[PDB]
């Protein structure tokens, strides 16, 4: 149950120290709330100690709303006095173009964990992000709704099974842990967390991604 | 590009029964 810190004080208090591996931390809220930010901050975070809050690995980011952006990981690396081209090497990417593509990339990324198993950078965190934008367009209409539900769940399951058996963190965006963003300083609002306190946390968004 | 090989793949597939990746580098 290792723990990412988000780059942020006030949010890592709130998730009780980051967010956490064997779990699915879902952040929804709309664009420009932070949610890219933040999953951008913690494809640095994961790679650093355990003292400063990461945990020695690597990061998995699936972008299916074209959001990805590796200068904007160089520039979060460079500002937190890391080195941005190793930053870079430790975070892998893959664009999903519809929902079928999306969980293709889930047996892709299976086979890449068991590999970075026995290495001193083992993948600890995969990213989703719009975890639901492919599902909203391609399902449109009460009829397709059922495969819509059914496909999602599925996927979730697939993403729960993935965090279990790697000991990795799963964290994904929409428009288990649910936490809403909304709008310099954004504000984050547990969603009847399970096990961490109902509460608040103001954060903003830096040359060093998320942070108090 | 990361490759995985189709038999990789396969224990993947395997193992949740019961174009990819690349570094953010570009490779
Ligand atoms: N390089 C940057 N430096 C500072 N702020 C940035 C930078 N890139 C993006 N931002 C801020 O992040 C906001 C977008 O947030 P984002 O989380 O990516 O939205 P979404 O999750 O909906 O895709 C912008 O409105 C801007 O204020
Ligand atoms: C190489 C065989 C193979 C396996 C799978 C998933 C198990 N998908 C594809 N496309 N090909």
């Amino acid at each position: 149950i290792g723990r990412i810190s988000t780059g942020s004080k006030s949010l890592d208090k709130l998730l009780g120290g980051g967010i956490e591996t064997q779990a699915i931390t879902e952040v929804f809220g709309e664009f420009g709330s932070g949610k890219t930010q933040l999953a951008h901050t913690l494809a640095v975070m994961v790679q650093l100690p355990p003292e400063e809050g990461g945990l020695n690995g690597s990061a998995m980011y699936i972008d299916t709303e074209n959001t990805f952006r590796p200068e904007r990981l160089r520039e979060i690396a460079q500002n937190r006095g890391l080195d941005p081209d190793e930053v870079l090497d430790n975070v892998a990417y893959a664009r999903a173009f519809n929902s079928n593509h999306q969980m293709q990339l889930l047996y892709q990324a299976s086979a890449m964990m068991v590999e970075s198993l026995n290495t001193d950078r083992p993948y600890k965190l995969l990213i989703v992000d719009s975890l639901t934008s492919h599902f909203r367009s391609e399902y449109i209409g009460r009829g397709a709704l059922a495969e819509r539900q059914q496909k999602l769940a599925r996927f979730l399951r697939m993403l729960h099974r993935l965090a279990n058996e790697f000991d990795i963190a799963v964290f994904v965006t929409n428009q288990t842990l649910r936490v809403y963003l909304r709008k310099g300083k954004r504000i984050a609002r547990l969603i009847d967390a399970p096990h961490l306190p109902e509460g608040e946390a103001v954060f903003s968004i830096t040359e060093k991604g998320i942070e108090d | 590009k990361l490759n995985v090989s189709c038999q990789a793949l396969q224990k993947a597939c395997k193992l949740f029964s019961d174009s990819g990746f690349s570094t953010a580098s570009g490779k």
